[PDB]
Formats: structure tokens, C-alpha cells, sequence
């Protein structure tokens, strides 16, 4: 039927327009490979008489790229550290933000290797918190299909030397997920709102 | 000018804080492999 | 199909030759030439008395060939649909034709026009207004097809005898007269059409200019032999000539659709008898005193107020209206036919302006030689 | 190795293309090549010039696409009038009548290709009212 | 459908040069190409031009050819180098328009819905007109008139392109078509204004004379509708000068 | 019948055409934007004083479509990046962003 | 190698959508087009075949190009409702194939005719004389029902192949069904 001519136009249009997308994406991506100005988004939702952006450049200037001409305001929220065109003065692409000096890596261990077998004594408590934490990590879909959201806040209270730290790192290793350690006693900083 | 580097993506791109306060990302020069450059080390940049 | 050809070769003298042509055309799988042959047979000098039988034969042929020309097939079979003459099933016949050819070509819009014509002929309340409006609503992206344009113009001209459209009815009748140029129908019936359009212009209110029908030869020559008083009255409305005696003779010459609105005729002629002064004198005589108004319109003094009010409302004269001297200022913003046989006056005024402009340019050049030479 | 008081008969439409292309890409330092022919050694004449989008890489020889240039030349041959490539033009907002290092390098490549391949500086921003 | 078009001082000379360079071997006198530009606010502007060799025959004006692949490649390149530029119309030289224009418009309107025609007078410089614009309207000639082609002229005015002032000043640098030398320059302004007024109004008078003679078809249906008001507009009453006897005469005497 | 897959091919074409129109809007803009400043002084109906947020103030013209009633003194506006003229006026906001 | 540049002008007359051939005569002529273009491509993939129309218009969008898919797509849904203009069609095919092409490329114009034509014998004879003076090389193939190889067509072909010309034949096809292989057998290697 019309399908032969239709698909003859369809494959050509799809491939040629994806080639055009590749061309535009490369011409913008070498600029995305040379972004220079920080993105302090003073977000003004200028709907066209849809959105817009005010970018505070690293060189202390303001660029009002219209309607955020390359990226979507859903993923680009008012913040910082998102690629900005050095020549086109336009929001180029998102990039990881800055984790507040100390929290960039305060004491974050990428992966603990301590095993559950080397600790013990409180095996009932450790199995309880394993069910409450590690199971919501491995079998998270189990809780999801059950309909019960697992609790998050677990408070290990007890005299020092009872293995809370080792148990926590071992649990994180069993989850095989990210582990972030907070040094509580030194969270009391003189700086206002620092903690 | 020479500025320190901040960090990078999985491999190719490098997200860098630059002494010009710049949110600087570049394709590392072809003569320089990404292995040699490490986070928090100072590299000079060709103005062009 | 061979059996139907054998049966159809009968029922008419000279028909079997065309039936042989039809046999050849569907043997070689011809559809457009077959539609031409069907056109020739339908427009053959016969009444097509066996309307149902020929409908059945044509539907048979078109359903087993299923590749005929749609617009022309409908243009031809609409004759049989109308000739069947039974509105209750004629609506179903039009629906059947729409279902057999539901393409967006002339076929569907012609079916709509046939529906509207049937609703005129009987049941002038069901879907008449929606049908007539939707014809123009669907003539979109169709600037110069002109066929169903002429169709719609004819339907709305016949709709003139309905409350909805009088002046627009005259306008679309003019559109029909433009789109179809040759006579293609009796001169007496064209003269009747001209009579109806003249009565439409006379009875209407918004038709002050009502151009392309006042001195139009295509409309006047139809009644050039009968009721030339109508021609004279339209010329009066055009050029502002009053000829009150001839216009009253007009009012009671064609008694239907004119005796009740002779008063509107009075008002319109009083309105349009000033345009002659208005274009002939480019503010040369800008003092439209009461006596001048009386000469122009043979009207009383109290009616001058209403006449000039309606003139301002329509757009004839927009100037100031005094009463201490009864002076009416002269601005016109609704031009009309200026009697192209009398274009010599405006040509003379334009050449007067040319002579004045060139003479003053040469005078200032004479005064300015001391810099320009 | 002969370069007398050479003169460029540049065309008004070439000027208009230059100004339009610069006004479009004011901050991109857009690139292009001056379509001229050496009718002799020094009386060089340019009748036409084209506008090409600078690639994301910047001032590079590959930014002027070879296949695209060939197709453009064929189009000019078929419709219009063919013309050789012995020059180039570039809106230069940064500084004035000289060339940057990369501009010098690509002009060296153009000189290796062509016979002269004149280096033309046209500042788009400095030309404001009277001085282009 | 556009309200009006505005022509830049940017494409006229380009079209003229294209005519000159492609008329070396094509002496058909018929240069046909496309004018590209932008239409934004009921104001259409032309920024680029292109010419294609084109041969005609007087037999029904249906003999021709073009290089549509090359022209489309040109348009793609132009859009790639400048996205805002789009084909705003197609242009033909030879102001004595022939009948192939309808076929050319039908073929090229796939690039532009409101297809327009542009005529450039390369050799003619009659008074000051560089080019003329044409809009295609075939939706019934008139209320009570037969079918026709009726290509009307959408109003055109020469625009003011930016950054071309420097170039044009450097190019001319001889006539100084500015208000320099105010008194003499305004004298020249009055002079050629009177010249243009006299020439155009003489042309209108000639058109009225020829309509009176009837040798040419009469388009009265717009002619009188546009000229009757012109004639009757009361710019001849002098009692407003009576009311404004000191219209500026006070300013005249204070200037004295 | 290959013609019955016309619906799936239509879905594919619509899906890719959404991306194509997105990329058309992304590349057709390719804009440099306008710089942000504040109306330091209106001066007059023609020339205005607009100060960038980071130093220089300039005597510029105003956007043709806008008017002085829309511009006003001490209101955020956008100047053209190169030609340095008013292009659009924008509303501003402040945020305490703490304990909100 | 002797390469061939061929410009086909295809009859998009109101009759071509009739089903004399199995799909439509229009589709039969499209099949003739794509098979001859396939033969050209097999001879050399850079042989170029272009489209010309004569249904009160001249389609040039599908230029003299090796690809056949553009011909197929653009000739499909050509809306065969208009008339036939033979004198305009072959002449504009001549102008279109007169465009920029290699001198080695042998210029050849092929025409497909499938419907009866109402044109002036005097006008077509004048066109034939003009093409004889211009040294034009056109071969014409008929399809389906028509006054096939009428006097005008025969004289036109005789003028274009006589005087020690190429010798391009015109075939007198049976109305309705026809053998495209037998129609294109002679000119594919002789004429
Ligand atoms: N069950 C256990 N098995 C092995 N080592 C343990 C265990 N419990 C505590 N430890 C030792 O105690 C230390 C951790 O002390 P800490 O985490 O401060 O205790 P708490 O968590 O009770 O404050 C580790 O170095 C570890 O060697």
C-alpha cells in the first residue's frame, strides 16, 4: 500500500534528522567540552508572550539566555554548576554540583570490606537491624510489592565497644551500596548554620 | 595560566574548578592521557 | 456484468451503441471515459423515465468496477437522485452516495448542496441554515474550483426567498453570474433572475452600492427587451438620478415584493440621489443647503434630518450638519460606480490638478533659478 | 615570490555577505573563504563570498567541511557563476588587523593549498559608522 | 495573506549581479530564482537571493527547466549557516510577466505557503523602483466578475538593513545621499518630489484617458473605489486657512 | 499485509518527530541571550542609563515595542549583548532562603 | 565507458489511474520506470535517470539522479486527474536534460504514453521539425489503451530517428495489457 513510500520516507527522515541532531550536538558539545561559566540560576519563568534563566558567570557577569535554549527546567532547577556556553552564553549541559567543602569527602568510604562474620555476640539485634535495613536494600522490590514502606531511622544505643560501627559498615557492604559516615561530635561548628 | 583540577566523570570529561573561578571542562590535550592527571593537581591551559 | 450489459442494450434507441462502448471500456478497464459515456447518455435528449432502473444499472456497474471518477460520477448521478423525487428516501439516497464516495472532492459537497436543495423543496426548517452556512464553511482551500462555487451560489440565490439571506443572496447571485459567464440557459429565465436580483436590491437596506448589478450589461441586456423601466430605475439608483415619476412607476410595475417596500425605495433613492453631487463636486459646492437638498431629493424639511442621519450611518456623507444655515459638509467614504462613460469629468479634474501642480512647480523654479541655475 | 602593490577588486555583495555573517556570529568569530581568482599576479578580483558556520572545535581546517565546500562549489557552478578559492575572510572582534596563532596556522595551510591564499582581517565590531 | 512586505537594500544588487553573471550565455532575458528571508510580524523581508538558468518558449508559456536539487542544496546550506533565513518568495526578471508564473508558484510553494513573486529591473531604473512584489490571489476576481488570475501587488518599501550603512557610505563616498548642506539638499528634495508627483499623476491621468478611450480592459471596480475618495477629500477649502490665518505666520515673523 | 503495520510506523514517526521538533527549536535558537542590567536612570525618552549588575553603565536606546511606562526607573532589564540596547525588561526576586 | 543520461517524461493524464494493467496503468508505467532505471544502475550505479511531467506541469524535483526511490515516491500519488500536454512535456524534458551534465553522458529522452491525446497535428509537426533542427534524441513507449503509435507520434519518432539518427523505435502496444520487456527490449541495447 502506501507503506512502501511511507517507510521509504520514514527511514530517510529518521536517519537524516538524527544525523542533523548529531551535527548540532557536536557543534554544541565541543562548546559543552569547553564550558567556563558557573550557573547561578536566578530562575525567571518567562513564558513566551515558557521559561528563562539568569546565569552568573564566573567572570562576574549576568547572561539571560532565552527560554533556556538547550536543557529542560525539570532537570535544571535554580542552583549552580551546570554547563554554560562560553561563546553562546547559554545553558549547555548539567554537571555534578559541589558538596560543601567538608562534605565533598568528609570521611566517605567508597566501600567497606568488613564482614558480618567477624562481629557477633548481639546476633539477634544484628539480624533484626539486617532485616530492617539490608533487606530493604537487596529485596527492596519485596517491600515495594508488599506495599509497606520500610522504616529508615535505626538508633543503636549502647556503651562503646559494642560494635555499632563495624556492624553498620558490614551492613553497608552487604547492601553493596554507598556508605557515608558522619562524625557527630565535631558537627558542632561555631559558624552559623554550618552544621 | 595554570589552575588546579576538581574532578571528572567516568573517564572523558573533567569538571574543574579553575583559579579564574571558572566552571572549566575541557577535552584533555591529545598528548596527555587522562591517567596522568589526578584530581586536585595543577594544569596549565592554552588560552585558545 | 455481461448479463446486465445484455439487458441494458435494450430500453432506448441508439443506446446499444453506447452499451457496446461501455462493454469495451470495462473490458479495457476504462473509468473516466465510462463516466463521459454516462454523462452523454444522461444528457441525451431523453427524460430518463426509467430513473430507478438506470440508477440500479449505474450502481451495479460502479460497484463491480469500483474505480470510476468520483466527482463526475456524483455530478451525473445527482440528476437521477433528484429525478427519483421522493424526499424521505432521497435523504437516504444522498447518504448512500456519500457512503459510496466519501472522499473530500466535489462529491461530498455536492451531496450537501443536494441535501440543502431538498430541504428547500420540503421541510424548510430541519437543516436548511446549517447546510447553507456549512457549504461556505467547507469551501476552504478551494479558491478557483468554481463548480461547487456556482452550485452554492445557485442554492443561496434560490434561498433569497428565505428570511436568512436577502442581500447576501443577491451577492452570491452576482458571484454565480461572474463564475458562469456564458448564457448556458434561456434568456427569459436569466431575465427573471435579473428581475429577482433587482427586487432584492430594491427591498434590501444594506445594498447602497450593490455593485456589479446596477449598469452591468450581463444583467441589463436580459431585460433590455422587457421592463426597461427596471433598467432605468437601477441606473437611477446608480447615478443618483431621481426620476421620481419613473421610480414610482417602477414601484407599482412589478407589484409583488415591491408594493410593501416602496417606502424603503423612497428612502434609498433619497439617500442615493446626493452621491451625484458628492463625486461631481470635489468640495466645489460644499454648501448643501436646505434648498439644494430639496432640489436633489424632492423631500420636506423635517425629513432632511432623518435622511442625513441615515446618510451618516451608512457612509454617504460624514460631514458636519448645521441648521442655522443648514450646511452639510462633504466627505464620502463609500465609493461606487461613477458611470465610466462619464469618466471625462474626473479625467478633466485630474488634468486640472496636473496643470496646476506643474505650473506652480515651474513658477517656483522661476523664483529659484538664483539657486538652481 | 613576486608580490607587487597588489589590489583586490572586492564586490559589494561580498561586503554585504561579510557584514551579515559577522552580525549573525558576532561572538563566535565565524569563518569563511573569499571566493576569488588570480586573473594575473596582483590584480586579484573577488566577485562572490560565502558564509560558513564555524564548527564547535573553533578555528580548524576541518571546520570548513571539504565535502560541503565541494557541494557548494558544484551548486555555484550549476546555478550562478563558478569562482576559484584563493582567499579567506574572518570576523575578528578580539583585536585588530593581525591574525591569531591558529589563524596564522590555518592561513599557512591555505597558502600550501593555494598559491597566495590572502589573509584577510575584517573586524565586525570595530566597523560601526564609517570605518570598515 | 501577509499585510505587507519590506525589501532590504541587501538583495537587490545581489540579484542584479546574478542576472549579469548568468546572462552571459542565457539571453532568454528571463532570470528566475528564489529570494530567501524572514516573515515575522506581517512584515516580510528578504536577506538572500539565488538565480537559476531558465529558458522560456512563447508557446503557451509552459517550456522551462531548473536545477531543483542544486537549489534545495543551496537552501539547506543557507539554513544551516543561518537558521532564521527561509525562502520568502521566488523572483523572475522581465517585468512583462508571462503565464508560466502560475506553474512556477505551484511548484515552489512547497517551500513557502504564501508564495510571492518578485520582479527586479536590472537595466531599468525608471524613477527609483528597484523591484516589485506580487501576491497570488485567485479567490474569485470580484463579486460580479468572471474568473481570472489576478496577481496583486503587496505594498513594498525599501528597508534599512543594519551594518550596511558603513559599506554603502564607503562605496559611494561621492554623492553623499544625506541631508548634508541642509538648504540646498531640501531644495533638491522638493525638486524631485515635485518631479515624482507630476510623473505619477500624469500617469494616472493617462490611465484615465485610456480607460475613457476603452482600448484596454477597465479595472474600474477598484480604480474608482480608490480614486473617488482621493478626488473628493476636501483639501481645497480655504476657510480653515481663514481660521488659521496665523497658521505659523507668527513663527514666520519671529524667525524674520 | 504490510499495510497494517502503518499504525506502528506512524507511532514511530510521531515519536521521532517530537524529538525532531525539539532539536529544531534547540538549534534554531542558538542564541547568545541578552545581558542583565538595571535602569539606573531614564535620562530622557530616547536615551536611558542602564547599569550592568557588575560595573559599567551605558547610555543606550530602548526596545521599539516596549515603552517608558513598561521600562520605568530602577527595574531589571535586558540589554543587547553587542549593540548594547534595551531588549526586554524582567521582574526580579529576593529570597531569605533560611528557615522558610 | 559510454554512460547514459536518461530523462523520462511520464504521462500523468486523467486516465492513467484506470486498472487496464493489474494495479493501474500509472503503476505499470512506474514499474517500467523503475525497471529501466534498474537496468541503468546495473550498467553503472552512477547512471542517472530523471523525471519530467506533462500533466499541465513539469516536475523537476526528481532531477537527473541515479537514485530511483525519489522517482517512485514523487510519482506515487501524482493525482492523475489533469490533461496531457505532449508538446510541452517532451520540450521541457529536453530543457531539463540540457542542464549541467557530463559531455560523455549520452543524452537521451524517453517518454511514456498511455492515454489518448488531443493535440494539433500542425503543432506537433512543428515541434518535431524544431527538435530535428536541434538534434534531439527521444524514444517513446506506449502502454495500454490509446490510438497507439498515432500519426503524430509516428511522424515525431521518424523525425527524431531518421536522417541517419539513433533509430529509436516506437512500439504499437495492444490496448490494455502489454509486455514491458518486449517494449524496452530493442532500445535497451539498440537505440
Ligand atoms: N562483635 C565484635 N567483633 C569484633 N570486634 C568488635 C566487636 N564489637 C566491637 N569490636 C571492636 O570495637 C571497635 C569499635 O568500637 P566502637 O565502634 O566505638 O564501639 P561502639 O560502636 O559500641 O561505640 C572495633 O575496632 C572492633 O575491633
Amino acid at each position: 500500500k502506501i507503506m512502501k513510500s511511507e517507510v521509504l520516507r520514514v527511514t530517510h527522515e529518521l536517519q537524516a534528522m538524527k544525523d542533523k541532531i548529531k551535527e548540532n550536538s557536536e557543534k554544541i558539545k565541543v562548546n559543552k567540552t569547553l564550558p567556563y561559566l558557573v550557573s547561578n540560576v536566578i530562575e525567571l519563568l518567562d513564558v513566551d508572550p515558557g521559561k528563562c534563566a539568569v546565569i552568573k558567570t564566573s567572570t562576574r557577569q549576568t547572561y539571560f539566555l532565552p527560554v533556556i535554549g538547550l536543557v529542560d527546567a525539570e532537570k535544571l532547577k535554580p542552583g549552580d554548576l551546570v554547563g554554560v556556553n562560553k561563546d553562546s552564553y547559554l545553558i549547555l549541559e548539567t554537571l555534578p554540583t559541589e558538596y560543601d567543602s567538608r562534605v565533598k569527602a568528609m570521611e566517605v568510604d567508597e566501600r567497606p570490606t568488613e564482614q558480618y562474620s567477624d562481629i557477633g555476640g548481639l546476633d539477634k539485634q544484628i539480624q533484626e537491624l539486617v532485616e530492617a535495613i539490608v533487606l530493604p536494600m537487596n529485596h527492596k522490590e519485596k517491600f515495594e510489592n508488599l506495599g509497606i514502606q520500610p522504616p529508615k531511622g535505626v538508633l543503636m544505643y549502647g556503651p562503646p565497644g559494642t560494635g555499632k560501627t563495624l556492624l553498620a559498615r558490614a551492613c553497608a557492604a552487604q547492601t553493596k551500596a554507598t556508605f557515608l559516615k558522619l562524625a557527630g561530635p565535631q558537627l558542632v561548628q561555631m559558624f552559623i548554620g554550618d552544621g | 595560566c595554570t589552575k588546579i583540577i576538581n574532578a571528572d566523570s567516568e573517564d572523558p570529561k573533567y569538571i574543574i574548578n579553575v583559579k579564574q573561578f571558572a566552571k572549566f571542562v575541557v577535552d584533555l590535550s591529545d598528548q596527555v592521557a587522562p591517567t596522568d592527571i589526578e584530581e586536585g593537581m595543577r594544569v596549565g591551559v592554552d588560552r585558545n | 456484468v455481461p448479463g446486465f450489459l445484455q439487458q441494458s442494450q435494450n430500453s432506448g434507441p441508439g443506446q446499444p451503441a453506447v452499451w457496446h462502448r461501455l462493454e469495451e471500456l470495462y473490458t479495457k478497464k476504462l473509468w473516466h471515459q465510462l463516466t463521459l459515456q454516462v454523462l452523454d447518455f444522461v444528457q441525451d435528449p431523453c427524460f430518463a423515465q426509467g430513473d430507478g432502473l438506470i440508477k440500479l444499472y449505474e450502481n451495479f456497474i460502479s460497484e463491480f468496477e469500483h474505480r470510476v471518477n468520483p466527482l463526475s460520477l456524483v455530478e451525473i448521478i445527482l440528476h437521477v437522485v433528484r429525478q427519483m423525487t421522493d424526499p424521505n428516501v432521497a435523504l437516504t439516497f444522498l447518504e448512500k452516495t456519500r457512503e459510496k464516495v466519501k472522499s473530500s472532492d466535489e462529491a461530498v459537497i455536492l451531496c450537501k448542496t443536494a441535501i440543502g436543495a431538498l430541504k428547500l423543496n420540503i421541510g424548510d426548517l430541519q437543516v436548511t441554515k446549517e447546510t447553507i452556512e456549512d457549504v461556505e464553511e467547507m469551501l476552504n482551500n478551494l479558491p478557483g474550483v468554481t463548480s461547487v462555487h456556482s452550485r452554492f451560489y445557485d442554492l443561496s440565490s434560490k434561498y433569497y426567498q428565505t428570511i436568512g439571506n436577502h442581500a447576501s443572496y443577491y451577492k452570491d447571485a452576482l458571484r454565480f453570474l461572474g463564475c458562469v459567464d456564458i448564457k448556458d440557459l434561456p434568456v427569459s429565465e436569466q431575465q427573471e433572475r435579473a428581475f429577482t436580483l433587482g427586487l432584492a436590491g430594491l427591498l434590501g437596506e444594506g445594498v447602497f452600492n450593490f455593485g456589479e448589478l446596477l449598469m452591468h450589461p450581463v444583467l441589463e441586456s436580459l431585460r433590455n427587451t422587457d421592463r426597461q423601466w427596471l433598467i432605468d430605475t437601477l441606473y437611477a439608483f446608480n447615478s443618483g438620478n431621481v426620476e421620481r415619476f419613473q421610480t414610482l412607476k417602477t414601484a407599482w410595475g412589478q407589484q409583488p415584493d415591491l408594493a410593501a417596500n416602496e417606502a424603503q425605495l423612497l428612502r434609498k433613492i433619497q439617500l442615493l440621489c446626493l452621491m451625484e453631487m458628492t463625486f461631481t463636486r470635489p468640495a466645489n459646492h460644499r454648501q448643501l443647503t436646505f434648498e439644494e437638498i430639496a432640489k436633489s431629493a424632492k423631500i420636506t424639511v423635517n425629513e432632511v434630518e432623518l435622511l442625513v442621519m441615515k446618510a451618516l450611518s451608512v457612509g454617504l456623507v460624514k460631514g458636519s450638519i448645521d441648521e442655522v444655515d443648514k450646511r452639510v459638509h462633504m466627505t464620502w467614504v463609500q465609493p461606487r460606480v461613477l458611470d465610466l462613460q462619464q469618466i471625462k469629468g474626473m479625467k478633466d479634474r485630474l488634468e486640472f490638478w496636473c496643470t496646476d501642480v506643474k505650473s506652480m512647480e515651474m513658477l517656483v523654479e522661476h523664483q529659484a533659478h538664483d539657486i538652481l541655475t | 615570490a613576486v608580490d607587487t602593490a597588489e589590489q583586490v577588486y572586492i564586490s559589494s555583495l561580498a561586503l554585504l555577505k561579510m557584514l551579515k555573517h559577522g552580525r549573525a556570529g558576532v561572538p563566535m568569530e565565524v569563518m569563511g573563504l573569499m571566493l576569488g581568482e588570480f586573473v594575473d599576479d596582483y590584480t586579484v578580483r573577488v566577485i562572490d563570498v560565502f558564509a560558513m558556520p564555524q564548527s564547535g572545535t573553533g578555528v580548524s581546517v576541518e571546520a570548513v567541511d571539504p565535502v560541503f565546500q565541494a557541494k557548494m562549489l558544484d551548486m555555484l557552478k550549476q546555478t550562478g557563476r563558478p569562482e576559484m578559492v584563493v582567499g579567506w575572510y574572518h570576523s575578528h572582534p578580539g583585536f585588530g588587523c593581525w591574525l591569531s596563532g591558529v589563524d596564522i596556522n590555518t592561513q599557512q595551510s591555505f597558502e600550501a593549498l593555494s598559491e597566495r591564499a590572502v589573509a584577510v582581517v575584517v573586524d565586525p565590531i570595530q566597523s560601526v559608522k564609517g570605518k570598515v | 495573506a501577509v499585510q505587507k512586505v519590506v525589501v532590504h537594500p541587501l538583495v537587490l544588487l545581489s540579484v542584479v549581479d546574478h542576472f549579469n553573471r548568468i546572462g552571459k550565455v542565457g539571453n532568454q532575458k528571463r532570470v528566475v530564482g528564489v529570494l530567501l528571508g524572514s516573515w515575522q510580524k506581517k512584515v516580510l523581508d528578504v536577506s538572500n537571493s539565488f538565480a537559476v538558468p531558465f529558458d522560456e518558449d512563447d508557446k503557451d508559456d509552459s517550456v522551462w527547466f531548473l536545477d531543483h536539487d542544486y537549489l534545495e542544496n543551496m537552501y539547506g546550506m543557507f539554513k544551516k549557516v543561518n537558521a532564521r533565513e527561509r525562502i520568502v518568495g521566488w523572483y523572475h526578471t522581465g517585468p512583462k510577466l508571462h503565464k508560466n508564473d502560475i506553474a512556477i508558484n505551484e511548484l515552489m510553494k512547497r517551500y513557502c505557503p504564501n508564495s510571492v513573486l518578485v520582479i527586479i529591473d536590472v537595466k531599468p531604473k525608471d524613477l527609483g523602483l528597484p523591484t516589485e512584489a506580487y501576491i497570488s490571489v485567485e479567490e474569485v476576481h470580484d463579486d460580479g466578475t468572471p474568473t481570472s488570475k489576478t496577481f496583486e501587488h503587496v505594498t513594498s518599501e525599501i528597508g534599512a538593513e543594519e551594518a550596511e550603512e558603513v559599506g554603502v557610505e564607503h562605496l559611494l563616498r561621492d554623492i553623499k545621499d544625506t541631508t548634508v548642506g541642509t538648504l540646498s539638499q531640501r531644495i533638491t528634495n522638493q525638486v524631485h518630489g515635485l518631479k515624482g508627483l507630476n510623473s505619477k499623476l500624469l500617469d494616472i491621468r493617462s490611465y484615465l484617458e485610456k480607460v475613457a478611450t476603452g482600448k484596454l480592459p477597465i479595472n474600474h471596480q477598484i480604480i474608482y473605489q480608490l480614486q473617488d475618495v482621493f478626488n473628493l477629500l476636501p483639501d481645497v477649502s480655504l476657510q480653515e486657512f481663514v481660521k488659521a490665518f496665523y497658521l505659523k505666520t507668527n513663527d514666520q515673523m519671529v524667525v524674520v | 499485509i504490510d499495510g497494517r503495520l502503518k499504525e506502528l510506523r506512524e507511532q514511530l514517526k510521531e515519536l521521532t518527530k517530537q524529538y525532531e521538533k525539539s532539536e529544531n527549536d534547540l538549534k534554531a535558537l542558538q542564541s547568545v541571550g541578552q545581558i542583565v542590567g538595571e535602569v539606573l536612570k531614564q535620562l530622557t525618552e530616547e536615551k536611558f542609563i542602564v547599569k550592568a549588575t557588575n560595573g559599567p553603565r551605558y547610555v543606550v536606546g530602548c526596545r521599539r515595542q516596549l515603552d517608558k511606562s513598561k521600562l520605568k526607573p530602577g527595574t531589571r532589564v535586558a540589554l543587547d549583548m553587542t549593540t548594547l540596547t534595551i531588549m526586554r525588561y524582567l521582574p526580579r526576586e529576593v529570597d531569605p532562603l533560611v528557615y522558610n | 565507458m559510454v554512460l547514459e543520461s536518461t530523462m523520462v517524461c511520464v504521462d500523468n493524464s486523467e486516465y492513467m489511474r484506470n486498472g487496464d494493467f493489474l494495479p493501474t496503468r500509472l503503476q505499470a508505467q512506474q514499474d517500467a520506470v523503475n525497471i529501466v532505471c534498474h537496468s541503468k544502475t546495473r550498467s553503472n550505479p552512477e547512471n542517472n535517470v530523471g523525471l519530467i511531467t506533462l500533466a499541465n506541469d513539469c516536475e523537476v524535483l526528481t532531477t537527473l539522479t541515479p537514485d530511483t526511490g525519489r522517482i517512485l515516491s514523487k510519482l506515487h500519488t501524482v493525482q492523475p486527474k489533469g490533461k496531457i500536454t505532449f508538446c510541452t512535456g517532451i520540450r521541457v524534458a529536453h530543457l531539463a536534460l540540457k542542464h549541467r551534465q557530463g559531455k560523455n553522458h549520452k543524452m537521451r529522452i524517453i517518454a511514456f504514453v498511455g492515454s489518448p491525446v488531443e493535440d494539433n497535428e500542425k503543432d506537433l509537426v512543428k515541434l518535431a521539425k524544431r527538435l530535428k533542427k536541434e538534434k534531439v534524441n527521444v524514444d517513446i513507449i506506449n502502454f495500454g489503451e490509446e490510438e497507439v503509435n498515432t500519426e503524430k507520434l509516428t511522424a515525431f519518432v521518424n523525425t527524431l530517428n531518421g536522417k541517419d539518427g539513433t533509430g529509436s523505435h516506437l512500439v504499437t502496444v495492444p490496448p490494455g495489457p502489454s509486455l514491458a520487456d518486449a517494449l524496452i527490449s530493442s532500445p535497451i541495447l539498440a537505440g
